RNA sequence: UACCCAAUCCCGACACGGGGAGGUAGUGACAAUAAAUACUGAUACAGGGCUCUUUCGGGUCUUGUAAUUGGAAUGAGUACAAUUUAAAUCCCUUAACGAGGAACAAUUGGAGG
């Protein structure tokens, strides 16, 4: 259901730790309904998912708004560590992380969505 | 002190003779030898 | 600081234990004052117990104290107003130490159990905790990614340490006036001379089943030091790595040491009338959530949330990991804390609960608050 | 009971021009010269300055005029 | 001209700098990194002078954290820029950082001793922080955003 | 037309006496280095602001005000001390004051009404 999954070599824990860069640039959005309203407002550039979600419709209902706005999207495999990798002492399984029009952190962005659309 | 001033600028106009000395005193009714350097630089350079 | 070697002189398969709970949320920590025990639990308790002797196998709790949050307006109240997440007991047994998520760290005497002293000087939140052995110097590590060293003799701040890349979540001390502070997601060990003020920075990037089960290391979440000259860390990809000081790569790491997550089932995975197992996801292994040693010692206590406690030892050149087995031949739960005590035959603690230690990721049905005290009598 | 000298003394100010608080911070100056140029280029060119807002469309706000062609003709 | 006044004004607008100097200081700087990667670039690949001396030009700008950890090409040392460093500034840091509300605001911040890296307070907003040192941006203990005295206006205001 | 043998060194009946080497301080826009002279809101009111190739024509959409108010931050300076030192100074520590323009008062040039 889930097929742009992340492989294991050095991809899962490269989006993690831009997760990790982009929440303490407070550059980022948590959980579905925020995925969802960052990516229907147009201002988000890469979209990761968890995997390991009980009923799997909610991260496959956000891929369809993701495909239809084209902006990339992958799955990572496990909830808990994406709510680790955030900071929120709770389990997100979705997570939107937005532009902005000066930074550095946009270069980890630029090359992490190269890599998801060569996975693609 | 406007005497001073005074004095400088009469004899300016009148006619200016060839030495005048500034002679800066009562520089021991100060307390911290670095606003002591500090009065004389500027009240040096006001004079110049 | 003999160098001792009893990974042979113990019976593990003979371990008796006693797996006990009590009326809490989840207790969190423990520190062995050696006749005392010290639990804190998320509902804003801290309780000092006392422990067993076998010439009954529940402790007595004797005292508590209840963190307050009413009295966060009202001034000269030295104590906690959020929940604690980590306590220490010095080796004296005059000394407690607990600092957690609301932004200080107190500290009092052990006896009559009234806050004496709250120091808040960091910033953010209080992770790790560790006593020099002897001496009452404290370094706490912080959530703010910074470590501050008390001379709590003179209940007094003496010195901060930055340096570390994310929130530092363990940090380990032995005689000396050192440190290993473990941080998060940076994947990095730093080892803290204090005096002089440096560091020495050691970094991780750890590397018939399905290949994407592999995972990499993503943090690194607990540290013990066994003695003076190397270390261990575990890391929550299940990596159980020691480390040498002489060397900058790790001197032998064993990859997921509590083995595999199940994976999830169909019927709450998919809600199909029709169950397939052709797509499910590969399932991440179970890492380290807790992690202890006896100082100058062959023990490597590992405890995931397997519902078994690992036991794992030095090899003879020292330079080498091995397996020893599991100890409990279950102690459901997320182990949160491991504490060792020696009788004269040793006496270890575990403290497992429903959820891990800083935050409500993973919520267990299964498990239990519980400490769970077992010994090895060899 | 002395004779204080005043401040245009002090400072031999004489006939300098009167400038203004912006000309005295030479910082602040290139604040405002800045937010002014900034602003006199969203009147020739179209900056971004956000998408649709939290509202959704509210229409094309200012005008849609049919009869102007604005692309660069290769 | 008139390229370079709107350059340089585009510059000391973007990241709030005094004069033109800095910018100029900065220029001088970058153009001898991008000097000593282009004399490097004129040598043959495999030779021990441009592979020993180009690393330890690449090591040095990615632990100075200007040059990206991702490209660590010298060609990519040639397309190096002085938006990258005024971007490394201590003054940007702290309005990203965003104990600051405008980068204004954030020089006000450094001048008047709020901020420290590290350890100690800095005092100079053009302070070059670097990649292991970008974390460690945080209001001091003797500030009243970080504790101790409520402070000046506070006090005047309390009595 | 500054101060001292206090350190390193030298000479003597000689542990003490004597040293124009040496070290300490002062000036300095000739250069060179870092950077203050402000930061941030709310309300009220006005309807225009800006631009150009092509000009009695075209382009773009939020900008102001000597308006009314509110917050904080404070280093120059003043400065108890202690310290530094041959004795002082500087440095590092440091209690207390220290911002509303009519001021704690930015300048030099050029063009124009």
């Amino acid at each position: 259901a889930a097929w742009p999954k992340a492989e294991d070599p050095a991809l899962v824990q490269e989006l993690l730790d831009c997760v990790q860069q982009a929440s303490h640039y407070r550059q980022l959005k948590k959980g579905a309904n925020e995925t969802t309203k960052s990516v229907n407002r147009g201002t988000s550039e890469l979209v990761i998912l968890a995997a390991d979600t009980q009923p799997l419709s909610i991260v496959l209902h956000i891929p369809l708004i993701c495909e239809e706005k084209n902006v990339p999207y992958v799955y990572v495999p496990s909830k808990v560590a994406l709510g680790r990798a955030c900071g929120v002492s709770r389990a997100v399984i979705a997570v939107s992380l937005t532009s902005n029009e000066a930074s550095d952190l946009n270069s980890k962005i630029r090359a992490l969505r190269d890599k998801v659309e060569r996975l693609a | 002190e406007m005497e001073t001033m005074e004095f400088l600028n009469i004899l300016a106009n009148t006619g200016m003779p060839g030495n005048v000395f500034g002679i800066l005193t009562h520089l021991d009714l100060f307390k911290k030898p670095s606003a002591l350097k500090d009065a004389k630089k500027r009240l040096k350079h006001r004079l110049w | 600081k003999v160098y001792r070697r009893l990974a042979s002189e113990l019976a593990f398969d003979k371990a008796t234990y006693t797996q006990f709970r009590w009326n809490s949320g989840t207790v969190t920590s423990v520190a062995v004052c050696p006749p005392y025990a010290y639990t804190t639990t998320k509902d804003g308790y801290l309780t000092k117990w006392k422990l067993q002797d076998l010439p009954k196998k529940r402790p007595e709790r004797i005292c508590f104290a209840k963190a307050d949050a009413r009295k966060a307006n009202d001034k000269t109240y030295q104590g906690h107003l959020k929940a604690p997440l980590v306590v220490k007991a010095s080796q004296d047994g005059k000394f407690v130490v607990t600092g957690g998520a609301d932004k200080r760290l107190v500290v009092y005497n052990a006896a009559d159990l009234k806050p004496i002293k709250a120091f808040t000087q960091h910033r953010d939140a209080v992770t790790g905790l560790a006593f020099r052995r002897g001496t009452n110097q404290l370094y706490s590590c912080s959530k703010d990614r910074t470590v501050k060293v008390w001379s709590l003799d003179e209940l007094a701040y003496v010195e901060t340490l930055f340096g570390h890349q994310d929130e530092i979540l363990d940090i380990d001390a032995l005689g000396q006036e050192r440190c290993v502070s473990v941080g998060a997601r940076d994947r990095t060990a730093r080892y803290w001379k204090v005096p002089e003020e440096s560091q020495l920075v050691f970094r991780g990037g750890g590397e018939g089943m399905d290949p994407a089960s592999a995972a990499h290391e993503g943090s690194m979440d607990r540290v013990a030091m066994i003695d003076d000259d190397m270390f261990v860390t575990g890391s929550d990809n299940g990596d159980l790595a020691l480390w040498s000081i002489q060397r900058k790569k790790p001197l032998h790491v064993i990859a997921r040491a509590h083995g595999l997550e199940p994976p999830i089932k169909l019927e709450d995975y998919s809600a199909d009338e029709i169950p397939d197992p052709s797509i499910i996801p590969a399932p991440q292994p179970r890492g380290i959530t807790a992690l202890r040693t006896l100082p100058y010692s062959d023990l490597i206590f590992s405890g995931s949330w397997d519902g078994c406690i690992r036991v794992w030892r030095l090899s003879e050149d020292k330079r080498k990991l091995e397996a020893v087995g599991i100890l409990g031949v279950l102690v459901r739960g997320i182990v949160n804390d491991i504490a060792l005590f020696e009788r004269g035959g040793l006496c270890v603690v575990v403290v497992t609960g429903k959820e891990m230690r800083f935050g409500r990721w993973k919520y267990m049905k299964e498990g239990r608050c519980g400490a769970v005290i077992f010994e090895v009598p060899k | 009971g002395k004779r204080q000298i005043t401040w245009q003394i002090q400072k031999n100010k004489g006939l300098t021009p009167n400038r203004k608080k912006e000309q005295r911070n030479p910082r602040v100056k290139k604040r405002k010269k800045y937010e002014e140029k900034q602003k006199k280029l969203r009147s020739v060119k179209a900056v971004y300055k956000g998408g649709e807002g939290p509202g959704g469309y509210q229409g094309e706000l200012s005008g849609i005029k049919t009869n102007l062609v604005k692309s660069v003709k290769l | 001209e008139a390229a370079r006044l709107d350059s340089e004004l585009k510059l000391v607008g973007e990241y709030g700098l005094r004069n033109k100097r800095e910018v100029w200081r900065v220029l001088l700087t970058l153009s001898k990194i991008r000097r000593a990667a282009r004399i490097l670039l004129t040598l043959d690949e495999k030779d021990p002078k441009r592979l020993f001396e180009g690393n330890a030009l690449i090591r040095r700008l990615v632990r100075i954290g200007v040059l990206d950890e991702s490209r660590m090409k010298l060609d990519y040392v040639l397309a190096l820029k002085a938006e990258d460093f005024l971007e490394r500034r201590l003054q940007t840091l702290v309005y990203k950082l965003g104990l600051a509300k405008s980068i204004h605001h954030a020089r006000v911040l450094i001048r008047q001793r709020h901020i420290r890296v590290g350890k100690q307070i800095v005092n100079v907003p053009s302070f070059m922080v670097r990649l292991d040192s970008q974390k460690h941006i945080d209001f001091a203990l003797t500030s009243p955003f970080g504790g101790g005295r409520p402070g000046r206006v506070r006090r005047k205001k309390a009595k």
